[PDB]
RNA sequence: AUUCCGGUUGAUCCUGCCGGAGGCCACUGCUAUGGGGGUCCGACUAAGCCAUGCGAGUCAAGGGGGCGUCCCUUCUGGGACGCCACCGGCGGACGGCUCAGUAACACGUCGGUAACCUACCCUCGGGAGGGGGAUAACCCCGGGAAACUGGGGCUAAUCCCCCAUAGGCCUGGGGUACUGGAAGGUCCCCAGGCCGAAAGGGAGCCGUAAGGCUCCGCCCGAGGAUGGGCCGGCGGCCGAUUAGGUAGUUGGUGGGGUAACGGCCCACCAAGCCGAAGAUCGGUACGGGCCGUGAGAGCGGGAGCCCGGAGAUGGACACUGAGACACGGGUCCAGGCCCUACGGGGCGCAGCAGGCGCGAAACCUCCGCAAUGCGGGAAACCGCGACGGGGGGACCCCCAGUGCCGUGCCUCUGGCACGGCUUUUCCGGAGUGUAAAAAGCUCCGGGAAUAAGGGCUGGGCAAGGCCGGUGGCAGCCGCCGCGGUAAUACCGGCGGCCCGAGUGGUGGCCACUAUUAUUGGGCCUAAAGCGGCCGUAGCCGGGCCCGUAAGUCCCUGGCGAAAUCCCACGGCUCAACCGUGGG
């Protein structure tokens, strides 16, 4: 799976001989690439120590808030512009630092929908 | 690293055939009836040993150094082997003869309750020598002075009574 | 090769607070978690045979305890790997017999005799203090135990500071404070089991402790840390510790 | 053989007395279990069926025999808490 | 004991190595009467391969059934307690074994997590409202050689699912009530959303009923405790006949993932990062507490006991669970075996015994959960090749025996003759000891009766110029050296000496060795000054005055587990061994 655990090389750039097999505690998971769509898909994942996570992997709203800290509820049109990689805007991916439309104009991504569940962004004056 | 080892409480000669040690060491044994020469090394590494300790405590500052100089004292006065009033210069004046004397044969034998310290060997081995009311048969035992005076035959064994034929032998020296 | 939890206590690598034989057998009990550290408790088993003698075998000890006959603090215990602590008062109301734990000057446990009146009385100190739901303040003593108050006597109770507790109802007694001059018993280090009166404290960046300074009896001074230094009363012991 | 009582104990969270003593027994055997209780309980005045004896342990090169046993105040707490091991040695269980 | 002795010459003094002399571990020849204590015994070559038995179970007070007994109204149906398997809960991720791999934040120590998870347990503040659903056991029918397994009926739960609320998580706008050395933390008010609980279950006593009490229980929040994850500074091996290495590599800007920070991973920006103070590469090796040796400095080892790390035939993967990518659970590949009715189906003792192989080199296919601990249970209690007990073994230490006395003889450090004495040990017995035994311990009967070998004998080095055999042959010899017809040096006889239940042989480590020299070695002629100079880093550096306290010294808090080591006392007879205090 994906191992997430100490790097091969040192720092000088010798190389590092494993002591002991992976352990089921080092290991990730595959990223979930939210997408934008007509309806809400989400699933329920069970972490280290039995805690959950919630995992969006297609979005169609999100809550919006202004500068007042009034929130609405809104649709997902499309990703003006993810600076989190060159090809996330192009085919509608939504992450934390995301800037999608909606109807009420741009709004910048704060939360982590791979993470949180849900997507949150906050409105450009 | 390595788990615990008992070590030998006695040393052997640097060297096994010297005259000079041979022959000193062929008189104490003659003279005090030993078994075998691993006996008189470890009276000998006894001896060592105390005089170790004061030469190390001597050269010593220091509270502890001074519980153990005065533990020290104690421990050899109880023993027997110093007066009441010796001091710590005193400790290195110690011969083995002094050891090898307070032993539980020797004492017998001084005391007289047998002939020779073959025979007092023998009493004690076979269990007709009781300290304070109590049964021992190790012939290298140390007496300690506190009691020195409480060694007789056991009141069970027929060397107790007066009529016995060995006792009035003994006796009869 | 090690996959989770341990679950076995060798003799040979107890808590050095422990009276027991580390040679005379192989296992020692595993002390199950409870109020205070596996280093200032001890478990129940050990007390119930060991210390006082009451019991030969593991099984007649735990015969013993099922049947309630051993309190802690005022609450019967009946299982033999609850850890007791310092400043915990284990009465036998069949005996009428009430100890107070305590740590000697070798840093081990025993068990001082006290008297009945002082058998409903339990020290402890407020390790931290914190905000719960609702708007009130949760106090989190030495031993693990809680206690909430309202928001009116936010300024009543203070890090450090000691509470005399009623039990097993949990009632508040009161306060003893922490400055200078209050009557304090040193729990752990070096100073393990002098008391005095505190003296001056001192403060140092960094997470480093702050450190207390304490005047004995005969007027030495000597210093500890202020988390070691439990408050005990005002000017006098208001409990007895010999 | 003289029986000499060391230490006399009330244990009452088990409801019995635990009893150390020494036998003095110069020139003789060592005193039979049924001598020792059959002694123990004339010279205490105990219940013959609700006392044991833990052990008669005989020292090396020594007249003094150490003794430890227990006396119960009821048969039932005595089977309850006691070994069955131990009452078969005394004899009280048949088996 | 802070040590020396033999050997280079016709004779002497040096340098220098070899040997002798001591201790420890492994194998081994000969020999061997006991008893205690201990952390000893297939580590060295094969982490090579294994027949058979055992090494993880528990709960009837969560649930429904079956068989048996009893009390029964009596076709009805009700109540109990015995046994049984099944669902269900917890555990099986600890304990046990081995040292392969690993030169690494693996280990030791001091600190961080304000960047994080935690079933069991403790405390405090709350809650347990309404519904639904199968299926095991059981009954009918089976197959398959087995391993295994299909269809139908029927049902219960602390089994499973759903609804509500409480509650969790993200984000935005506000107040500053809390712990902190310092708040991306905690608390209070609004706003948008996602996720989203429980067993008022069981037992007992009462109570006409209702209802009450006690015990063990369920769920959420905030903390603790236990057990972990991750991270930082310092420290500990050899090679230059290994000189350049690195390219997700160094750092950043933004994200994903993780329980959590992190090039852990991704996209985009730059060329950074390590290295003669030895990078990279190669050899060897589990790290430490500790053990051996030496007067010490030091040198060597680091299997057995404790803590930590890894592995389960060699690799790679995943499911359930708080905890695993799991020794006696699962999947695949590679190797080696086993049953088969040939269709197919299983296994890997680096667990306790036992077997094969390898070798110079390592034990019983035994008894109990009675003591200490672990899991389960309300408890009694059940299970545990962990542990406790015994069996075999010249494993290590401690205490002993193989007789003692008197008289008289002798070739007198001892043998013999006569008369006596004791039973540690030997044989038999009664008690006590043990879970049951055995061993030990008290006592009784017999009786000196049952008990000494190994090396050496010219010097170094204690001990014979004695006698028979061989005549440079056999042989002996760590070194010197001896044997050629006159051998105290070879073989044997008789004497003698050193240790003695031990004594010799072989390999290894330390001392010897001031032959590794900081303490503390040498370089004209014995080994050793570059053929000679200038200079880079490094090392070593003139005098006085003032300032800082990095180094240095003193004092004072927190540490450096236990065992091991030394001392005193107390308990096994003293001792070995254990316990209590000090170091």
């Amino acid at each position: 799976a994906i191992w997430q655990g100490r790097s091969l090389k040192k720092p000088s750039g010798g190389r590092i001989v494993l002591a002991r097999k992976k352990r089921k505690r080092e290991l990730g998971r595959e990223p979930s690439n939210t997408r934008v769509a007509e309806q809400d898909k989400r699933k329920i994942i069970r972490t280290y120590g039995g805690n959950r996570k919630v995992r969006l992997t297609a979005a169609a709203y999100a809550n919006v808030f202004d500068k007042s800290g009034k929130g609405r509820k809104v649709r997902i049109i499309r990703v003006i512009e993810n600076p989190a990689n060159r090809q996330f805007a192009r085919r509608n991916i939504i992450t934390k630092g995301a800037i999608i439309e909606t109807e009420i104009g741009k709004a910048k991504v704060t939360s982590r929908p791979g993470q949180d569940g849900v997507v949150n962004a906050i409105l450009l004056e | 690293g390595d788990p615990k080892r008992q070590r030998k409480k006695y040393e052997t000669p640097p060297h096994p055939w010297i005259k000079e040690r041979l022959d000193r060491e062929r008189v104490l044994m003659d003279k005090y009836e030993l078994k075998n020469k691993k006996e008189l090394w470890k009276h000998e590494t006894q001896l060592k040993n105390f005089r170790r300790r004061a030469r190390r405590l001597l050269a010593a500052r220091g509270k502890q150094a001074e519980i153990e100089r005065e533990q020290l004292l104690a421990r050899l006065k109880r023993l027997g082997l110093l007066p009441e009033d010796a001091v710590l210069d005193d400790v290195l004046s110690l011969t083995i003869e002094d050891i090898l004397e307070r032993r539980l044969q020797t004492i017998v034998y001084k005391k007289g309750l047998a002939r020779t310290m073959r025979q007092a060997r023998q009493l004690i081995v076979h269990g007709h020598i009781e300290v304070n009311g109590q049964i021992i048969r190790s012939p290298s035992y140390l007496v300690l002075k506190e009691e020195e005076d409480t060694i007789t035959y056991a009141r069970t064994s027929p060397f107790a009574n007066p009529q016995h034929p060995e006792r009035m032998m003994i006796e009869k020296a | 090769a090690r996959k989770g939890p341990k679950r076995h206590l060798k003799r040979l690598a107890a808590p050095t607070s422990w009276y027991i034989e580390r040679k005379a057998y192989k296992w020692a009990v595993r002390p199950r978690p409870g109020p205070h550290n596996m280093r200032t408790s001890i478990p129940l088993l050990y007390i119930v045979r060991d210390y006082l003698g009451y019991a030969k075998t593991a099984r007649e000890a735990r015969k013993i305890l099922n049947e309630g006959k051993f309190l802690v603090d005022g609450r019967v215990r009946k299982d033999y790997k609850f850890p007791v602590g310092i400043m915990d008062v284990v009465s036998i109301p069949e005996t009428g017999e009430h100890y107070r734990v305590l740590p000697n000057r070798i840093g081990k446990l025993i068990l001082h005799p006290i008297s009945e009146d002082e058998a409903f009385i339990k020290p402890l100190r407020i390790r931290n203090k914190r905000m719960i739901k609702g708007a009130r303040v949760q106090l989190n003593f030495h031993d693990g135990t809680n206690h909430i108050v309202s928001i009116a006597e936010k300024d009543n109770y203070f890090t450090s500071y000691t509470v005399l507790m009623k039990v097993p109802e949990r009632e508040i007694l009161e306060v003893l404070p922490f400055e200078k001059g209050a009557y304090v018993f040193v729990t752990q280090g070096k100073n393990v089991a002098r008391k005095g009166r505190i003296v001056e404290i001192k403060r140092f960046p960094m997470g480093w402790p702050d450190v207390v300074t304490i005047e004995d009896e005969e007027g030495e001074l000597f210093d500890t840390l202020k988390e070691y230094a439990f408050v005990v009363g005002t000017d006098k012991p208001k409990i007895s510790l010999p | 053989m003289e029986i000499r009582i060391k230490e006399i104990k009330e244990n009452k969270l088990i409801g019995r007395k635990e009893i150390y003593f020494e036998i003095y027994h110069p020139g003789e055997p060592t005193p039979s279990r049924k001598d020792v209780k059959g002694k123990l309980v004339a010279m205490l005045d105990l219940n013959p069926e609700t006392t044991v004896i833990q052990y008669i342990r005989s020292y090396f090169g020594s007249y003094i025999s150490k003794g430890y046993a227990k006396a119960y105040d009821s048969k039932e707490r005595m089977l309850y808490i006691e070994p069955e091991y131990i009452l078969i040695r005394d004899g009280l269980i048949e088996k």
